[PDB]
C-alpha cells in the first residue's frame, strides 16, 4: 500500500540522450537508430531569438556545424532536415541502445514521465500531466530543452513530449516528437500566455478511489447525485465536465472498492463545497488531479 | 518574455 | 523554474535487478559483480513467517534451491551466506552492468530514490525520505521486497535501502545493504509499531527557500526570531529542534535569496501558528518536509 | 500484522 507520484523507470530513455551544439547554443537531443531529434531553436543565436527565421538559419548551416556528443563519443552529422519545430540530424552511427519505440501525441489530462537532462546528461526523473491548457507544470532550467516525456508499455517507449521553453508564469511548453507544439505557442522569445486552466475531474475521482483503496474513508457519504447535477457543481468550481465515458473508465475502481462512481461524485461535491476541514487525503490537503485512472490501477494493483 | 531553454 | 519531487535516473540500478525464488516464495534481488543480495525471508515458507528460525532454514537449504532469474537468463548459485537480514547468493556470472557503487547507511531526514520492482522487473521510480522514526512512507505491494533505495553522485550509486516489509499502519521498513534494519524492527509477521514521528524542520525551511526562489513570497515577513525562541515553537508543533549546523547547511540558500535563516524561521513560526489561510506554496497546502537542502540546491541550481 | 512483502 501507499500512493506516490511514480515515474516510469528511465533506463531505456537515458541511453538515447545526446548533446547538440551550434556555436555557443547547446541543448539535448534524442538519438534513435541513426537520427538525432532536437528542438530547432538550437540554430538560433542569442540575438536571433526574438523572431528567428528558421528557414534562413537552416539553409545557412552545414552538417559540420552540428556538434553531437554521445557522452565522450563525438557523432558525425551526415544530413540535416527540419520537421515543424524539431530538427532531424542524420548521423552515421545507429544507436545500439535504441529501444522499441513509438511517437504518440497525448491528450490533456494524460500523464507521462519526464527525464530532465542538461548537456546530454540525465539529471532526474519525475511525473507530469498535460494540463487542459496544453502547458505542463514541470521543473526545467536553462539547458533542459530537448528533454523528453514518455510512457512505457511492456518493452515499448511511447515518446509524447519534447521540452522547448518556459512561459513567464513559470509553466512549460513543448512539442510532440513530430515537432508540432502542444497548445497555441511558438518557439520565439515573445510574450505568450496560456489560456485559463481547469481541474481534471476524472483524475480527482481516480485519486479519491486510490485513497479509499489505501484506507482513507472520511470523505465518503451515502448521498448520490446525478451526472447533470454534479456537472453543475463542477462548472462552478472550474472543474471540467464529467462524461459517461469517464464513468466507464472509472468502472474497475468502482468495482474494486464497491463505491459507485456517482456516489464518489457526491463526496467530491461535498469536498468542493465544504473544503477538507483540516483533514488530509493521501498526504494532501488539496484535491490532486495529476493521476489518471490508469495510474491508480497501475500502483494499487 | 518566453525563455527558450537551451543553454549558453 | 518549477519544483517537483524528482528521483535520480534509474538506469544504472535497473541493470542490477534480478528475481530470486525459493520454492513458492519469490522476491527481488540486487546483482553486483558475482553476488546477488536479497531479503532473507525468501527462505521462509508461508507458515514459517510468524517466527522463522533463519539458521534452521538456511542450513537445510542447498545452492540448487535458489532460482535466480536475470530476465530470461537463469543464474547458477554456487554459494550462499547470510549477513544479518540479507542473503548473499554467490553466482557464477559477474554482472557486466555493475556500476561503480557503495553501501552507505543514511540518517533520518535524508532522501533517496526507490526503484520499485516486481518479479525482478522494474515497475517505477519515486523519491522517499527516511522518517525520524526510521520508517519510509513508500508505495509497495506484495512482491516488492528486495527493491532498493539509492542516491547517485556523478557515476557512483550509493545504495542505502533494501525493502523488506509493510507495517500495519501502511508505512514501510527495511535494511541497509548490510542487512541491518533501519529502526527497531525485525523480519517477522508479528505486531510491530513505529515510534511517534516528527516533522523534519530543516527540510521544511529548505522547501520554503525553494518556494522563494520560485516566486512564492506571501509567507515572508520582517520579524526575526532567536534560535531558542523558534525551538520553543517547534517543540509545540512536533517539529524537531533546529541546530546551528542546520543554519549553516541552509547558508547557500540564505545567500541566494537574501533571506536570513532566522528570518525564514519567523515565517515558519507564523505558518505553524496561523495556518496558510487558503493560500498555497509550491502547489501544496501543507508544509513539505521531504526535500533536503541538497535536494533544493540540486533542482533550483 | 507486519506483512513481509515477498510474493506467492
Amino acid at each position: 500500500s501507499g500512493f506516490r507520484k511514480m515515474a516510469f523507470p528511465s533506463g531505456k530513455v537515458e541511453g538515447c540522450m545526446v548533446q547538440v551544439t551550434c556555436g555557443t547554443t547547446t541543448l539535448n537531443g534524442l538519438w534513435l537508430d541513426d537520427v538525432v531529434y532536437c528542438p530547432r531553436h538550437v540554430i538560433c543565436t542569442s540575438e536571433d531569438m526574438l523572431n528567428p527565421n528558421y528557414e534562413d538559419l537552416l539553409i545557412r548551416k552545414s552538417n559540420h556545424n552540428f556538434l553531437v556528443q554521445a557522452g565522450n563519443v563525438q557523432l558525425r552529422v551526415i544530413g540535416h532536415s527540419m520537421q515543424n519545430c524539431v530538427l532531424k540530424l542524420k548521423v552515421d552511427t545507429a544507436n545500439p541502445k535504441t529501444p522499441k519505440y513509438k511517437f504518440v501525441r497525448i491528450q490533456p489530462g494524460q500523464t507521462f514521465s519526464v527525464l530532465a537532462c542538461y548537456n546530454g546528461s540525465p539529471s532526474g526523473v519525475y511525473q507530469c500531466a498535460m494540463r487542459p491548457n496544453f502547458t505542463i507544470k514541470g521543473s526545467f532550467l536553462n539547458g533542459s530543452a530537448g528533454s523528453v516525456g514518455f510512457n512505457i508499455d511492456y518493452d515499448c517507449v511511447s515518446f509524447c513530449y519534447m521540452h522547448h521553453m518556459e512561459l513567464p508564469t513559470g509553466v512549460h511548453a513543448g512539442t510532440d516528437l513530430e515537432g508540432n507544439f502542444y497548445g497555441p505557442f511558438v518557439d520565439r522569445q515573445t510574450a505568450q500566455a496560456a489560456g485559463t486552466d481547469t481541474t481534471i475531474t476524472v483524475n480527482v475521482l481516480a485519486w479519491l478511489y486510490a485513497a479509499v483503496i489505501n484506507g482513507d474513508r472520511w470523505f465518503l457519504n451515502r448521498f448520490t447525485t446525478t451526472l447533470n447535477d454534479f456537472n453543475l457543481v463542477a462548472m462552478k468550481y472550474n472543474y471540467e465536465p464529467l462524461t459517461q465515458d469517464h464513468v466507464d473508465i472509472l468502472g474497475p475502481l468502482s468495482a474494486q472498492t464497491g463505491i459507485a462512481v456517482l456516489d464518489m461524485c457526491a463526496s467530491l461535491k461535498e469536498l468542493l463545497q465544504n473544503g477538507m476541514n483540516g483533514r488530509t487525503i493521501l498526504g494532501s490537503a488539496l484535491l490532486e488531479d495529476e493521476f489518471t485512472p490508469f495510474d491508480v490501477v497501475r500502483q494499487c494493483s | 518574455a518566453v525563455k527558450l531553454q537551451n543553454n549558453e
